[PDB]
């Protein structure tokens, strides 16, 4: 959608992710591993509920109204009691679609943006250690054990411990 | 730091999103199927098919309109007093009485309907020099002849049929309905035999308001042996005000008033079964969950009710885009 | 890898999007005016100034009003037994008959106009005891005195006009539509000799119902010649209900029953030419095209037609923002 | 608009480009050049068009309605005709002016956002070999001929093939 | 190229934004209370108390209805020929001469209320063989007995009471707007005694309508020391068309006519205090100010108003998000 | 909100900052200071207040409308009377709680795109000289007195002045 990570630079979801909306795969020295953030996870849910929420507020109560089912033919009056019903039909009825039509346009925007936002946060996190490969992954360029995984995953990855490896690992080369 | 940090290996770190197999396809601005991991419906599109008897009053009228249930129709003496949040009424209901007409009946209908009480009150009228209680074979009560329960046929004594004067004072502190009706004979004879004067007269007033109605004689269609027919009227006497009915024949005079009162009361016209069970929202159909904000049961609905809409179906996304990783 | 790139040079690649030299001004939930690439009009608000006749079936009344053409001035005979989707009444529509008052027009109008169809079945109603087929010189039918094509103005035979009491059953499965109406002579003098009681009298009911009309003597403005005019009213019987009428005097009696349909028929008032072309929309300003949401050419429409609203301009914005290069 | 590349960090449009909405102009060892990139040209167009289907949804049909012009004055039944279409009309008025302000809102910054996106496809496209100049222009810092261009532009840009000249001809320099 | 010299060393810029100690809630799609940096509201939801007396021209009833300023009650003399932009009608008004009904007073009153002027011209009609100028002792006026100003009540001359046969043209070219009305006696004696036919009527017409009323006589409520009533009428007269007034007995008569126009003005029932000042805006409640777009002062409204809306307050964020330091 | 920038990377507001909405805080070998960015407080402020011209845009008049209050006990014409304002002022009402809910949705996520959008222009100024810290801070890897924070504000900074500077400073190090 607006951001262009879901259905964008992230090829396609995962349908094996059972435990939470957004989440890395890692391949590392002692395998591979998958495992859900639930910090945005929890993000997107918390707006999708509480955009629910405000859309099942309140139905207003009404009791005695107009009568909107006639059997004899009576002329004026009876065409405008029709007529006020109808356009108010037509009107609540506008609202509705007008009002799912934004609503959804936004919750897949919204998502796009979470997923856009772990994506930041990760890169951010990594420093001069990992170049984006452009498909949602990161290519870290230093030894990375599943307990480093897991403090990226966590935020609490220093990037000053890997620096001078990853550097050297990432440019030196021979170029 | 370390000493020579030499181990120069990589690792491989990819984010992604969850996607389900399934998936369901809503509406957008700029698409009108796109699917999403998940959505919830917010069009409500079906009835229980029983309208349940609780939290709201609902009376049923069996085989009674509320009119004939106000009037006092013998087979409708069950309602007397009785009161209502919803008074629903059958497609079965039948008149069995004197044939009578109400020039709006749909403002009657509507007034009584909303005030939620048949509670009378008897006021002592005084009627000198007329027989009362008339009744009717068209109108049986028990083996005999009969009329409302709520009006009362005043007819000639011996030769002469006065001018009636009489005035009934609203001295409470809420307003009274009266209802009270003028009969129409089919022929001239029947005229003078009833009412001795050959043109009735009744003019029912109010400091506020008057009505005179004057019989009008002819043949109507047989209805249960009669083609002669009554007309009803009806008068709110406001707190101070004074009733004062004024007649020279053809008086279906009242027998006191209905209170009035100010509520949520309505009416509705269903088949739908009474049953026993908790619901906010009436419907014709039944009553309906008011979980959802729209629904597509009945433009018709008493109660906390979701908004009527032509849609059946709206699909509200509650997941972001399902792209799937292949689809099993 | 490669070997000496004895030269190593670098490029320079830049992203860009387009611009138009002209460009539109669009409003925004921020801005009112923000030039965009291009954008589309979403108010219609010009109409073709015909009507045109084809997919609806346009009835052009000519110089008969639908009323007129219903009850059936001679002008107007034209329109026997006529149907519609749309019946067009014109300014120029004038009534040269009987003068005649309705006192719902404006009702009977509407009944008639969504029925569409002027069918006209006669029935055999019996008037025994009275003239029939009066007429007059301010309803030339060709040479002579004329009336009403589906009226019956009946009049005293000799020297009595008895109390008419004739019946009419609804056998048939469908509702049948009955005008009739009464006659208001100018004096009391006129009444005796068309209807020899000083008084007359109109009953017309069925098992649901029942009008009884009295008529009202006294000078009205010449129209036609005559000071004396008759009123219209309208009875619908139900299958399996009975017409009675009963009269001792000013009926202007049916001669049969107009069948009442169901369907999508109205009237308009137009002056718009009917031209030959297919428009689903109509307006009285002539046909306007359907292609766009909403409407600025009239408030009365019939057909598949854009919503009207009171903004006479909406664009749609279809492109980016436009930031050209150039000065202005 | 929301994103800020269009009329934002890429300072104007090119009135010249007349083949798509998006699109590339380089300069390189073979001269210079322009041409529009497809693909998100027809991912804007497409949106929009879907935006513009959806609210030419139909016109809903409506055959005898109630009176909305009189020439004689009858009070209260009569007012009530006029009130109930007026305030009829002014209800769909403001639907319709609301629904061209959002819709306007959001196609502005839907096509600043395919911009924005197209930019970052590239971005992460060139990896280490070029440098964002910050006004919509990278600096590719290897030789990259016309057969160069067009594989970026056609997306199967390979960055290996260039990584050790561009890192070389980036960094190493004298500081 | 450039040559540090010496120096070796880092600097940090931080990118922020501002926050407030204080901060207000909002609503938002997704967050029913979220806190902003500012905001403002929508919804107005004070009156002043007091009906500002600028720009509209605001005419204050006292206490006098529109209705008896029109009819001519000796009272509201003080509002002939006035005119309006808004007539403020008070809980203190009382109607103070003969007791009368309005059959539609409802319409009668809002035809004139937007009409906007009570403007009336005196014509010359001639009641040849009844008197004129009949007053009552319950419309006092001065010492003396006293009717409508507006009104003619005609009794018998000596022992008659002729076929009074009256017409006036409209020949200006403007609508004209005829109030007239009928007595209503308490006694048939009454009735003779003052119109000597034992049954009057009234025939009001013109080439395109017509109403007669016949009077009731019959006891009424005592009003002023009356049990009769008079009932008032309205009849419009365009430009061209003749009024032919029609009686037998029991006329009150016109004088002449409102004339009729076609603006802004309407009536309010309200006991605001008007006061000098200058509002577009008109409640019941006392003026508003419309810089807001919505109000929850009150449905009635006169004028340049804010659209009443349930809410009463609608906060528009104008600020970022709150994110302070501390706490809030 | 959608960009994640206010009350996100950025972790809290500065209620110290009075003279702007958006700004800069640094601290360099010469001292610490302080400055509101006045481009972007404008940006914000200018859309802000078109959002609410539109919204004040005219309360339309109304004069002669239909009785609204009664007192006596009618039926028909008195419950279709009721009934048409009761349904107008219920779609009034939906319009305005829908209206301010759009509205203010927007506003949030517009200042805090601005928000954003300063961060990604200050960061593309500063080229190969900085480093994101990943809280809306950048380490400027060279000596930056009160004069070079100055042009990096007003937009002037030219990066090639400090490159290699920064470049050794930010690389080589021992890695
Ligand atoms: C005026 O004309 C009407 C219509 O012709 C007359 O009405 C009809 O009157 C007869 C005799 O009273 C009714 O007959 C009864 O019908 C029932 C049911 O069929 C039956 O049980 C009785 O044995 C008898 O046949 C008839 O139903 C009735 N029809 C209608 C449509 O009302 C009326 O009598 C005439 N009145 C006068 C005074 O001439
Ligand atoms: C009751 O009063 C009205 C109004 O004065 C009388 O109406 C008028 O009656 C005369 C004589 O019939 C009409 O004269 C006609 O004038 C036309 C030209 O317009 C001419 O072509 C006819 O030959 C005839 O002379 C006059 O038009 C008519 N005016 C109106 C406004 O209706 C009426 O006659 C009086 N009735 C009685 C019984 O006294
Ligand atoms: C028909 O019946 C009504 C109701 O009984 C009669 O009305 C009442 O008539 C009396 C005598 O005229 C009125 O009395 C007067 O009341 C005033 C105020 O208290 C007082 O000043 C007089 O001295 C006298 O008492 C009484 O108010 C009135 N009541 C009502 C409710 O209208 C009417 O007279 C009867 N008419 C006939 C012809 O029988
Ligand atoms: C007496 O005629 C009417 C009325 O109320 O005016 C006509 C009306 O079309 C009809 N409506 C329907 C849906 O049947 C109604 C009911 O029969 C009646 O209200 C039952 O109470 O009766
Ligand atoms: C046909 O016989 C009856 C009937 O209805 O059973 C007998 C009944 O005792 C009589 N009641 C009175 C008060 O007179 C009634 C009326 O005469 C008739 O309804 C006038 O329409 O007629
Ligand atoms: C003025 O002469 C005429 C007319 O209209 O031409 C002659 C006409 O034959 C006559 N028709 C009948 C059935 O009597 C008619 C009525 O008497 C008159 O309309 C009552 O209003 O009057
Ligand atoms: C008979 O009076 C009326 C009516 O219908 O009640 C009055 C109404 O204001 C008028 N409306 C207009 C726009 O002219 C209408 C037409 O003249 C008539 O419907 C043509 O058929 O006539
Ligand atoms: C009670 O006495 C009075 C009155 O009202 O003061 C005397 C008054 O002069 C008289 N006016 C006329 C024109 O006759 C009036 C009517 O007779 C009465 O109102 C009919 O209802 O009665
Ligand atoms: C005469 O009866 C009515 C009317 O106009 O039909 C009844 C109506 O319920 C009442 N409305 C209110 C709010 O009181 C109204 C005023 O008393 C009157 O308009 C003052 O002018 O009077
Ligand atoms: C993050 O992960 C590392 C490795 O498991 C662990 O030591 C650290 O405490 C974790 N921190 C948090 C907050 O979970
Ligand atoms: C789909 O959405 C509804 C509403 O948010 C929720 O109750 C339901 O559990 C969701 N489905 C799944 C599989 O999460
Ligand atoms: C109806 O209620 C009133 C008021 O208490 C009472 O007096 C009357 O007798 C009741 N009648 C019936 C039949 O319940
Ligand atoms: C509800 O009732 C109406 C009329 O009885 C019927 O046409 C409609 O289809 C029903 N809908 C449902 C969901 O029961
Ligand atoms: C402008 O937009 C409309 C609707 O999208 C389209 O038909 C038209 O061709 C567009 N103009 C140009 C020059 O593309
Ligand atoms: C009108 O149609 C009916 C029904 O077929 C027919 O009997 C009648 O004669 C027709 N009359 C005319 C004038 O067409
Ligand atoms: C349409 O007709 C109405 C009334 O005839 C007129 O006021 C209006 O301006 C016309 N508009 C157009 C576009 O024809
Ligand atoms: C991309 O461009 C290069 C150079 O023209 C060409 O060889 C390659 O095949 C192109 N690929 C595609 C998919 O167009
Ligand atoms: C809050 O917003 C309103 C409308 O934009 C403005 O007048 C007011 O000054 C703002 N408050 C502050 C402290 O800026
Ligand atoms: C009312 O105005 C008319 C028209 O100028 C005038 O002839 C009449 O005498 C005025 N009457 C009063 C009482 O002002
Ligand atoms: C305005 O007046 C109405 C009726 O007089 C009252 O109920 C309402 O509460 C008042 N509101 C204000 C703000 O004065
Ligand atoms: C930017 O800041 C530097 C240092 O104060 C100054 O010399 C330069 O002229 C400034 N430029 C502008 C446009 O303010």
């Amino acid at each position: 959608g607006l951001f262009g990570a879901i259905a964008g630079f992230i090829e396609n979801g995962w349908e094996g992710m059972i435990d939470g909306w957004y989440g890395f795969r890692h391949q590392n020295s002692e395998g591979t591993g998958q495992a859900a953030d639930l910090k945005s996870t929890q993000a997107a849910i918390d707006q999708i509920n509480g955009k629910l929420n405000r859309v099942i507020e309140k139905t207003n109560e009404k009791f005695h109204q107009i009568e909107k089912e006639f059997s004899e033919v009576e002329g004026r009056i009876q065409d405008l009691e029709k007529y006020v019903e109808d356009t108010k039909i037509d009107l609540w009825s506008y609202n509705a679609e007008l009002l799912v039509a934004l609503e959804n346009q936004h919750t897949i925007d919204l998502t796009d943006s979470e997923m856009n936002k772990l994506f930041e946060k990760t890169r951010r996190q990594l420093r001069e250690n990992a170049e984006e490969m452009g498909n949602g992954c990161f290519k870290i360029y230093h030894k990375c054990d599943n307990a480093c995984i897991e403090s990226i995953r966590n935020g609490t990855y220093d990037h000053d411990v890997y620096r001078d490896e990853a550097l050297n690992n990432r440019f030196q080369i021979k170029g | 730091q370390d000493l020579p940090g030499n181990d120069n290996s990589t690792a491989t770190l990819c984010l992604g999103h969850h996607a389900v197999p399934n998936g369901t396809l809503v509406k957008t601005i700029t698409d009108d199927q796109i699917e999403v991991t998940n959505a919830t419906e917010l069009v409500q599109s079906s009835s229980t098919g029983k309208i349940c008897n609780n939290p709201h009053r609902i009376l049923d009228g069996i085989d009674c309109t509320l009119i004939d249930a106000l009037l006092g129709d013998p087979h409708c003496d069950v309602f007397q007093n009785e009161t209502w949040d919803l008074f629903v009424e059958r497609s079965k209901a039948f008149s069995n009485c004197y044939p009578y007409d109400v020039p709006d009946y749909a403002s009657l209908r509507s007034l009584v309907a909303s005030s939620g009480t048949l509670e009378f009150i008897t006021e002592g009228f005084t009627w000198t020099g007329v027989t009362q209680n008339g009744g009717s074979n068209a109108c049986k009560r028990g083996p005999g002849s009969g009329f409302f329960s709520r009006l009362n046929w005043l007819t000639k004594s011996g030769s002469t049929y006065p001018v009636l004067n009489v005035t009934m004072p609203n001295n409470d502190n809420f307003d009274k309905l009266y209802i009270w009706g003028i009969h129409h004979p089919s022929t001239n004879q029947e005229q003078t035999s009833l009412y001795v004067q050959a043109s009735g007269r009744v003019t029912v007033s109010t400091r506020r308001s008057q009505q005179t109605i004057i019989p009008n004689i002819g043949s109507r269609p047989w209805v249960r042996g009669l083609s002669s027919r009554i007309s009803i009227y009806w008068t709110i006497v406001k707190p101070g005000d004074v009733l004062v009915i004024n007649s020279n024949g053809n008086l279906i005079a009242p027998r006191g008033y209905f209170k009035m009162r100010t509520g949520k009361s309505s009416i509705m016209r269903s088949d739908a079964p009474i049953d026993t069970c908790i619901s906010e929202c009436i419907t014709p159909n039944g009553s309906i969950p008011n979980d959802k904000p729209f629904q597509n049961v009945n433009k018709i609905t008493y109660g906390a009710c979701p908004k009527y809409v032509k849609q059946n179906t709206l699909k509200l996304a509650t997941g972001m885009r399902n792209v799937p990783e292949k689809q099993t």
